[PDB]
Parts: structure tokens; C-alpha cells; sequence
RNA sequence: GGAUAGUGGCCUACCAUGGUUUCAACGGGUAACGGGGAAUAAGGGUUCGAUUCCGGAGAGGGAGCCUGAGAAACGGCUACCACAUCCAAGGAAGGCAGCAGGCGCGCAAAUUACCCAAUCCUAAUUCAGGGAGGUAGUGACAAUAAAUAACGAUACAGGGCCCAUUCGGGUCUUGUAAUUGGAAUGAGUACAAUGUAAAUACCUUAACGAGGAACAAUUGGAGGGCAAGUCUGGUGCCAGCAGCCGCGGUAAUUCCAGCUCCAAUAGCGUAUAUUAAAGUUGUUGCAGUUAAAAAGCUCGUAGUUGAACUUUGGGCCCGGUUGGCCG
RNA sequence: GGACUUUUACUUUGAAAAAAUUAGAGUGUUCAAAGCAGGCGUAUUGCUCGAAUAUAUUAGCAUGGAAUAAUAGAAUAGGACG
């Protein structure tokens, strides 16, 4: 029969066996260990707001040649320092330093995205004003 | 690898593309009428069958 | 501390987002019966989908089963009443079949046009939402009304508005006000 | 217009069995206005700090004008 | 025996050595209140439930207690701990996990408004009270219905079609049209009545209220997966794109735009989680010679599993429910 | 009423079973999501249909079955009936 007990009373063994083998599932393992709460910069939450320390020049991976504009951010609720990407064109002109920014995931479930090495987050808002909006003409960046 | 690269060129191309203004155009109908406008365009009279069909043809 | 107000959504959405055949097939249906939404198709497919499910499940039961006979006949008699289901095929192996257009064909949107009164599916729309026509002396502004087929004979223009005759109305009476004022004293 | 109505066997009968806001609507009863609902509450709570009739407490606080 | 309203190691005295455990005790974790239920639709499943009902627990943290039918009560008291307010420095006083409201916390959440008219509750009680509850305000949480246009005429153009020796446009409409035409309606505005506890909106409905300067729909995308350009301009492995594959180093089908086009549309994108796709957790239903994977070998307890055989066969009776040929 | 009875599993039917939610009948909220309304007249002194049904699975209770799979019996006869 190849392995699994086919008996009518063997329910225990069949349960316990699945229980054991779930741990080989990456998603199941993370969920129970509480990896989100323990590791990872966000508290497990969807976004986290933080503060800009310096503006990085991160150079793209191969076979790409570029300089990807990014910022080192210190999450408020944490202290955890994190480097995040500032999307589209310019927009690194919108940020500067000691500014408040809203970080979001990159979509890849951890796992930095493109040719950009080691960057797992991206900037959504600065000074409460939403990079997108700034980028077209729609809004303007506040006083101080 | 390298982390501090130059930030000077940020925004380069967007800042140097020559601006051309949006040109004023007939206002397209919103709602059912647009669906209608599509229907009669896509199906009823059609346009050109050349080789199969074409939706947004250029200088063909 | 109140009983929850219950609710349900009336539509479903296709899994394959871009299917050129389904899209074409969709647009035509809209362009015919005069619908502004893909949702107005999505809704019908969802209603049809639950009906076929009920029908499907009933069929697996033994013939002349008490639940099957009772509920089956009800489904049939409901469907027949509104005019989707043909009188000839009453036994619900055809409700299992049916199809979308059979439902669409019964909308007050369409019945008002099929009967004349409009001479466009789109003219039909605008008339209905504009507080014209009626079933009883009761006015109906919803294009999705689903004429009950025994109310089919009573579709006509309203006691109010022009076209059923009331009074020409502000846009016409405006011109009549500009005719007697400019030409006369 | 679909609606509801009652007809009492006399006008004395109506006045006793009718909601007092209706007799107002009709004019069969005057609306006697009072302080704000939260004004009355505050009055009660102020009143609660006084044990007795309190006009005796007006004289003892008049003695304060001396000391 | 004592204690309790009362059973009981609940407590005490005397006596004894018992009680649970691989069928997992004991211990640890839980970003754990339990349940009715929620999400996901072949089925089997998987994940979720602080939260409209039910049960439990708590009232800053502990303990203790008075009152009473009922509390180990906190909009009751007493003490300690932690907070913390007023003062004339002697002292006194507070407990929003009630309603609003403020700070803090953060990705994350509304008015210091009105009323007991309803729903019901309490009291000495038809009356009083009720931030229970209702009302409105804030409110793209989720859910439903569905405006942003409808109809002609005319100007060439066409496909129809009867004829074609050959001009062709003629009446059946396909509509692209940079002059036209009168029709229609609510979005709003607003007498009035309706509504309401009093108001507000809705439903009604006088007077007003549509021609592009509008009462002007958006949000993403247009190389592939994936529906829609190899158009023009710009940049030149830069700036940027890009879930993934991949684009950009001078004619870029991926960047920055203009034009045009697609999809969904009062909504559409993104991030995080979960579910389906997943027969990549496999009871249904996986795989293990070489792709990840049979313990060096045999014994062996727990566990799972375990050959065949013991009233079958024949006879009689009673009365049901469908379906036929007939009515 | 007396005197006694080898133990189980499985299956059947049924009782006991909150509502809201789910599935679902009826009813034209103008449609619909809903709600549990409503529908008829002599519309001047009333007539009237409703507010169904299904699911509710382990355990416990009650009942029918006796295949399948266990358990016990009589061998130092300390057996069985009277
Ligand atoms: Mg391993
Ligand atoms: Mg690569
Ligand atoms: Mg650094
Ligand atoms: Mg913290
Ligand atoms: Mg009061
Ligand atoms: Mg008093
Ligand atoms: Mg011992
Ligand atoms: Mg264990
Ligand atoms: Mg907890
Ligand atoms: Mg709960
Ligand atoms: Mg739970
Ligand atoms: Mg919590
Ligand atoms: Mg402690
Ligand atoms: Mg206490
Ligand atoms: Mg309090
Ligand atoms: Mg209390
Ligand atoms: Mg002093
Ligand atoms: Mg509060
Ligand atoms: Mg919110
Ligand atoms: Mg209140
Ligand atoms: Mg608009
Ligand atoms: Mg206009
Ligand atoms: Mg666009
Ligand atoms: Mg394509
Ligand atoms: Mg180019
Ligand atoms: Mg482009
Ligand atoms: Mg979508
Ligand atoms: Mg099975
Ligand atoms: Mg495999
Ligand atoms: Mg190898
Ligand atoms: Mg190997
Ligand atoms: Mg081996
Ligand atoms: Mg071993
Ligand atoms: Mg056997
Ligand atoms: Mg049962």
C-alpha cells in the first residue's frame, strides 16, 4: 500500500503524521513560529511609518546598469532601521532628510524585488502627502 | 556592492522632456452611450478586415 | 444591540480577466439590450448560476421526492410566470439549460421597445428613467424591472407627462412662453 | 397617499387617549416649553449637593461675608 | 468533626499509601475568551470568529468587606501598590473596558448635538427616570438600485438591391460627418403639503433648472503571461521601467510625454494577510532506482493489522406503493 | 409483581432540541439588497390568506436490524438442564 496505514482505527497516526509534515510547509511554519511578529521590520502589519536618516545611491544588479534611488528609514514603533526605494522619476527630490515617510511592502512577500539588492520596501507617502500626488502636480509638500 | 552612488541626476529625463500641452478634443460620452459607441464601432459597420482585424492601426 | 440588517451581493465576476471571445460575446449582449455595465450581464449570469445549481441538486434526488416535487415546481412556476421559461418545456431539464438572453429579453428596458413605444433600446432606457410610462397607474423607472408577462399588456405611457398626455412640460412650455411674449404683447 | 386615522367617540375621549404631541399639532393643547434636557439633569445634580431645604444654608454662607 | 445554603480534602484531626501518564500525563507556547457562526463554492477540505444573540470574565493592579433576596459590587466602602488632583501646608478628594470628548499609541477608527415619540426597563408606579434605546451629525467599512444623454433633418460617402447599352444616386438604412432642428428630464434650487417628539432627508409637487465655457468620469494598462500601436517627439545601460520573463549603451513595440487604442467603470490601483488554482500536505489523492526522500543489519515492546468454518435452504399466509391496460 | 440477564462496535428510525445566519416557500419593497408583510370589500362602523419547510453530523437518550468485525462459554469437568 506504500506507507500510510489504511486501517479503520489508525486515525491518530494519520493525524499526527500530517501534523509533523506540515512543518515542511514554508507558509505553515512561518505562521506558527510567529516569524512576522518576531523577525521582519514591520510588526507583521501592512505598512509602517518611519523617519529618513540618509539618502542612498544603491547600484542595480546584473545584467543591469543604473543607480536606484533609495532611503534608509528608522521605523517609529520599532527602532528597526530599513532601506526603502523611492519610485518613479525624481521623487528623491521630494524626500530630503529627517522626514516622515510611509513604507509599504514590495509585493514579493519579503524577498527584495528587482535588480535593487536588499531593498524589500518602498515609499508611499512623505510629510503625509502621498508621493504619487506630489509627482504629478496634484498636491504640494507642507511647510516644515 | 556599492551603496553611495551619485544622487545628482535624479529626475533627469522627466525634467528635460519638452512639454507639449494636452490638445482640446470632443468630449466622449460616458456610460451606456460609450458602450453603444463601442458596439457599433467594433461590430456593426466594422472598419477593416485586412489579414485578420486591427483595433489601433497606425500608418498601415 | 439591533438585529443585523442582512444583505447580499447580486453579481459575480469572471475568473479569466481577458478573454477575447467572452468580451466580444459580452459587448454584443450589451449593445443589443442597451446595458451600460458588464455588471448588468454579470448579474444575470449569477442569477442564472444559482438557478441551475438548485435545479442540478434537485435532479440528483429520486423522482417524485417530496422536496424535489415541491421546490422543483415552485422554481418552474416562478420562471414561467415572468416569461423566461416556455410553456412547452415545463419540466426543469430545460431550466438546467436555459441561457442568458432568455432573462434579458424580459427586462422592462426591452419590453417597452419590443412593443414599439421607443424604436430604440436606448430611447427605451431614457424614457423609463425619465418618469415616463408605467405598469398600472404605477410608474416604473427601473430598466431591469422584469415584466411579469401577465403585466405585459399593461405597459403603456403614464397618466402624467407628455406622450400619455398631461401637459407639455417645462422645456416645451418654455418655448410657448417665448412665442406669445416675443410675437405678441 | 396611504395613511392611518382614528375617530374618538367624544372630544373628551380624544384628549385623554391621544399622544400629547398630536393635540399640539391640532391646537387642542399648548406646548409648555422647559429647560434643555441636559439643563434639567444639571439642575438635579446641583440639587443633590444640598441636604435639606437649603435656605438655612443661605444664612450660614452669609456669615462668611464677615470672616 | 468543623465550616457552607448545601455535596465534597472545602478545612482540621487521626489513619493509610495512594492518584495521572506513549490511548502523551506533567511542563512550555498561544500576537487564545468559548459558542451561534464568517470567508473560500466539484467533493473531501483550508482559514477565521476582539465585534449586533447566548455563556463566561473584568472594571488601573491585588486583597478584604458592609448592605441585602441576590455583590466578594467598584458610576459601594476599607487597606496596601501604582497613578494622580485641590490647599491658606493644617488637610481634602479621584477611578470613562458607560455616552460624547481629550492625550498617548500607532497603518488603523465619527458629535463634548436632539428626545423619551417608538422599543423596552425600573420605582411607592398610567404620570417620574432611562447617553438603555431612538433621532440627526461625521461616515466611498461592507451591500442594493443605476444619470452623465434620447430622436429627427440635411451635406457629401458607402455597402444593399432591381437595371447596367454606360452616366448612376434612390428609399430600404449602416453610419463617419467642425453648419442645423425642435423635443425629454433630474442633479440642484424651491411656495406648499407630507414626513418628525421638534427638526433634516426621502416619497409627492407649484415657480425655476442643458447645448460643448458644458451639469465636461474615472482609475490602470497598450512587448509576453494579458485585451489594446512596432505611431511621432524626448533621453542615450543615464533618468527610469519591470509581481515574473525581461526593457534602456542614438532609428526604445516596456522609460518621459503627445496622439490614438484596451479593461473595469462611481469607482479603480497598491501594500499585508487568507482562500481557490495545490493531487506543491495527498482520508478521498502525492512522491521516495537515477529528480528532494527506504534507518548498515536483524530482534523487539507500545501502535496498527490479522485465514477459513457454526440456520442455510424450501413451503404457506397477510397487507402496503408506485407503474401499467383499462374508467 | 417476583425471579435473572456475557460484553461491544456499525447501521435505521425517532424523541429532545433558541433566534438571527444558511438553504428555501409564499408575498410585485415602483426594481433590487431587504422587510414580514399583506390581500379583498358595501373603501359609512369589515372580510381575509399568512408569519412555512429543510440542515442541525460527534456525544447522550429511544427504536428497528443481526451481514460485517470483535468479546465471553465446557477440558484436572469446579459443566448443563430437574
Ligand atoms: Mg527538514
Ligand atoms: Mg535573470
Ligand atoms: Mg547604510
Ligand atoms: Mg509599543
Ligand atoms: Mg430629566
Ligand atoms: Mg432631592
Ligand atoms: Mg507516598
Ligand atoms: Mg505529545
Ligand atoms: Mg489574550
Ligand atoms: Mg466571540
Ligand atoms: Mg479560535
Ligand atoms: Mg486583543
Ligand atoms: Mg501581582
Ligand atoms: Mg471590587
Ligand atoms: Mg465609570
Ligand atoms: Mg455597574
Ligand atoms: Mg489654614
Ligand atoms: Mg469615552
Ligand atoms: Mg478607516
Ligand atoms: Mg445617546
Ligand atoms: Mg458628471
Ligand atoms: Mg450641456
Ligand atoms: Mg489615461
Ligand atoms: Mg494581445
Ligand atoms: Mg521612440
Ligand atoms: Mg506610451
Ligand atoms: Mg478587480
Ligand atoms: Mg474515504
Ligand atoms: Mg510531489
Ligand atoms: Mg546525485
Ligand atoms: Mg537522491
Ligand atoms: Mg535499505
Ligand atoms: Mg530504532
Ligand atoms: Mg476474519
Ligand atoms: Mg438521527
Amino acid at each position: 500500500g506504500k506507507g500510510k496505514p489504511r486501517g479503520l482505527n489508525s486515525a491518530r497516526k494519520l493525524r499526527v503524521h500530517r501534523r509533523n509534515n506540515r512543518w515542511a510547509e514554508n507558509n505553515y511554519k512561518k505562521r506558527l513560529l510567529g516569524t512576522a511578529f518576531k523577525s521582519s521590520p514591520f510588526g507583521g502589519s501592512s505598512h509602517a511609518k518611519g523617519i529618513v536618516l540618509e539618502k542612498l545611491g544603491i547600484e542595480s544588479k546584473q545584467p543591469n546598469s543604473a543607480i536606484r534611488k533609495c532611503v534608509r528609514v528608522q521605523l517609529i514603533k520599532n527602532g528597526k532601521k530599513v532601506t526603502a526605494f523611492v519610485p518613479n522619476d525624481g521623487c528623491l527630490n521630494f524626500v530630503d532628510e529627517n522626514d516622515e515617510v510611509l513604507l509599504a511592502g514590495f509585493g514579493r512577500k519579503g524577498k527584495a524585488k528587482g535588480d535593487i539588492p536588499g531593498v524589500r520596501f518602498k515609499v508611499v507617502k512623505v510629510s503625509g502627502v502621498s508621493l504619487l500626488a506630489l509627482w504629478k502636480e496634484k498636491k504640494e509638500k507642507p511647510r516644515s | 556592492a556599492k551603496v553611495h552612488g551619485s544622487l545628482a541626476r535624479a529626475g533627469k529625463v522627466k525634467s528635460q522632456t519638452p512639454k507639449v500641452e494636452k490638445t482640446e478634443k470632443p468630449k466622449k460620452p460616458k456610460g451606456r452611450a460609450y458602450k453603444r459607441l463601442l458596439y457599433t464601432r467594433r461590430f456593426v459597420n466594422v472598419t477593416l478586415v485586412n489579414g485578420k482585424r486591427r483595433m489601433n492601426p497606425g500608418p498601415s | 444591540p439591533r438585529a443585523p440588517r442582512t444583505y447580499s451581493k447580486t453579481y459575480s465576476t469572471p475568473k479569466r480577466p481577458y478573454e477575447s471571445s467572452r468580451l466580444d460575446a459580452e459587448l454584443k449582449l450589451a449593445g443589443e439590450f442597451g446595458l451600460k455595465n458588464k455588471k448588468e450581464i454579470y448579474r444575470i449570469s449569477f442569477q442564472l448560476s444559482k438557478i441551475r445549481r438548485a435545479a442540478r441538486d434537485l435532479l440528483t434526488r429520486d423522482e417524485k421526492d417530496p422536496k424535489r416535487l415541491f421546490e422543483g415546481n415552485a422554481l418552474i412556476r416562478r420562471l414561467v410566470r415572468v416569461g423566461v421559461l416556455s410553456e412547452d418545456k415545463k419540466k426543469l431539464d430545460y431550466v438546467l439549460a436555459l441561457k442568458v438572453e432568455d432573462f434579458l429579453e424580459r427586462r422592462l428596458q426591452t419590453q417597452v421597445y419590443k412593443l414599439g413605444l421607443a424604436k430604440s433600446v436606448h430611447h427605451a432606457r431614457v424614457l423609463i428613467t425619465q418618469r415616463h410610462i408605467a405598469v398600472g397607474k404605477q410608474i416604473v423607472n427601473i430598466p431591469s424591472f422584469m415584466v411579469r408577462l401577465d403585466s405585459e399588456k399593461h405597459i403603456d405611457f403614464a397618466p402624467t407627462s407628455p406622450f400619455g398626455g398631461a401637459r407639455p412640460g417645462r422645456v416645451a412650455r418654455r418655448n410657448a412662453a417665448r412665442k406669445a411674449e416675443a410675437s405678441g404683447e | 397617499s396611504v395613511g392611518f386615522g382614528l375617530v374618538y367617540n367624544s372630544v373628551a375621549e380624544a384628549k385623554k387617549f391621544e399622544p400629547t404631541y398630536r393635540l399640539v399639532r391640532y391646537g387642542l393643547a399648548e406646548k409648555v416649553e422647559k429647560a434643555s434636557r441636559q439643563q434639567r439633569k444639571q439642575k438635579k445634580n446641583r440639587d443633590k449637593k444640598i441636604f435639606g431645604t437649603g435656605k438655612r444654608l443661605a444664612k450660614k454662607v452669609a456669615r462668611r461675608n464677615a470672616d
